[PDB]
């Protein structure tokens, strides 16, 4: 992504260009890495819900006697 | 108690250093002030280091990654 | 022996950490009110030659205290 | 002689699981050994 | 249409997340002056009945049971007028 | 159980050590050792998976609404 | 794995069941 | 914050208070320069103990470092 260079040390002025990575051969759509990763704020958030998931499970799992 | 987590409300304001965290050497440390607490810290450093033509903000150094 | 916030623990990665004193900084009580003039300072710092200057008679004095 | 000669029995405490979830993973230490960039592994599964 | 005779309980798992987000990243005030406009009145009466209050009592209880409480406070009132 | 309290808060103490000459001699030590380390483990990981923020006190400004029910 | 997921459907944030729950605490 | 909160692409993380659960807060996130540093300087690195290195071991030193 490329913007002004006047008002990139300023503020953020969103995205108005881009510009080229690498060269390929027209379409070819190369996989980005970064999507194969999943983001931290998801993984904390995913992580909460499943770790306490797995706490009632076993409170259940005790109490049941199963 | 836990590594964020006080036991009460009243301990937590009891104190300006309300959070404190060491990564072996690195110092993280959040305070909270009221104004007259950090007027009297102010006076105390102007106390002992006058600066009347306000050249503290000369040797302050700011993080450029950001607009 | 070693307090919670004393870090790297092995609770937790650092990016975790990083979330954590997110975390901790915004469910503080009133951390945002700015109205009374109360002021919020955050220090970030290191200890320098911390490594080189540990005095080894010192140094054993205060590990029989432990050991 | 508790459980068969005393009609008595006692509480257990703990958690049951399966044995089949129990042993998926070995090893001692973590995958990445020491540094030891040119080692492949990028992958968990094989391809096909 | 928030009634226990139509909708399935993967739609109430859905309208539960659906409602918590809602109120997480948008606040409860700012979430009960979307939901009070005139304007967005003809769009909420499936969501929010005043009508066979069998139906009111279960919109009241799943807003409270997921754990907002607050947006039915205009419901608990024209209940318990009526 | 009272009297063997303070005998137990008398023991627990910092007593910090004196230095003995020659060989050293163990102490009095202990838990529940037969299965329950695999759910001390589970408590281990558990304890460096669950987050949460702020005091502990935080029941107030609670509206605690209540379920009507039906009559 | 269907009738297992319906189990978890059944074991699921479910409001219905929060519902059964409350009744049988408020009549009992 | 004016306007409205400003809903980026995973740089923002939304704060969330833990009494009200709600969003109050967002922290944009940025790599620190010396990371950037130490990661090309370990691209420099591969570089230069290139010479006596097959392209395969080449390609797992840059997927290690990368990944």
């Amino acid at each position: 992504p490329q913007s002004d260079l006047r008002w990139s040390k300023q503020t953020d002025v969103g995205i108005t260009h881009f510009r080229s990575g690498m060269s390929h051969e027209e379409d070819q759509l190369i996989p980005n890495l970064y999507r194969y990763i999943q983001p931290w704020e998801s993984e904390f958030i995913d992580s909460q819900r499943v770790w306490a998931e797995y706490a009632l499970k076993r409170q259940e799992a005790i109490a049941q006697n199963r | 108690n836990d590594f964020l987590s006080f036991q009460d409300i009243a301990t937590e304001a009891a104190h300006p250093i309300r959070l404190f965290c060491r990564y072996i050497d690195r110092i993280h440390i959040f305070f909270r002030f009221t104004a007259d607490e950090a007027r009297d810290l102010i006076q105390r450093y102007l106390t002992e280091h006058p600066d009347p033509n306000n050249e503290n903000i000369v040797g302050y150094n700011n993080k450029k990654c950001w607009p | 022996l070693f307090p919670p916030w004393i870090k790297p623990a092995d609770t937790e990665p650092p990016p975790l950490l990083v979330y954590k004193w997110c975390q901790g900084i915004n469910n503080l009580q009133d951390v945002w009110e700015t109205s009374e003039g109360e002021c919020n300072v955050m220090l970030e710092s290191r200890f320098e030659k911390m490594y080189e200057k540990i005095d080894l008679t010192l140094l054993n004095r205060l590990l029989r205290l432990i050991v | 002689v508790i459980a068969l000669g005393v009609p008595n029995p006692r509480t257990s405490n703990e958690v049951q699981y399966d044995q089949r979830l129990f042993n998926q993973s070995k090893g001692m230490d973590s995958g990445f050994a020491g540094g030891e960039d040119e080692i492949y592994n990028v992958y968990d599964q094989a391809w096909r | 249409k928030l009634s226990e005779e139509t909708t399935t309980s993967s739609s109430r798992i859905f309208v539960k997340i659906f409602f918590q987000e809602l109120c997480e990243y948008m606040g409860l005030p700012k979430l009960n002056a979307r939901l009070k406009d005139e304007t967005l009145q003809p769009f909420f009466e499936g969501l929010l009945p005043r009508d066979n209050p069998r139906n009111t009592r279960f919109a009241i209880n799943f807003f409270t049971s997921i754990g907002l409480g607050g947006l039915t406070d205009e419901l608990r009132e024209h209940l318990k007028n009526t | 159980a009272a009297g063997e309290q303070e005998k137990l808060e008398a023991t627990n103490r910092y007593h910090m050590p004196k230095e003995t000459r020659g060989q050293p001699a163990r102490a009095v030590d202990e838990s529940g050792a037969p299965g329950e380390e695999q759910r001390r483990w589970e408590e281990a990981r558990l304890g460096a998976a669950s987050l949460k923020f702020g005091a502990r006190d935080a029941a107030s400004q609670e509206p605690k609404y209540q379920l009507v029910l039906e009559e | 794995d269907l009738d297992r997921m319906l189990r978890e459907q059944e074991r699921e944030g479910d409001p219905m069941a929060n519902f059964i729950k409350k009744n049988k605490a408020k009549e009992n | 914050t004016s306007y409205e909160e400003f809903t980026h692409k995973d740089g923002v993380w939304n704060l969330q208070n833990e009494v009200t659960k709600e969003r109050t807060a967002q922290c944009f996130l940025r790599v620190d320069d010396e990371s950037m540093q130490r990661f090309h300087n370990r691209v420099r690195q591969i570089l230069m103990a290139s010479g006596s290195t097959t392209f395969t071991k080449i390609v797992n030193k840059w997927n290690t470092a990368l990944i």
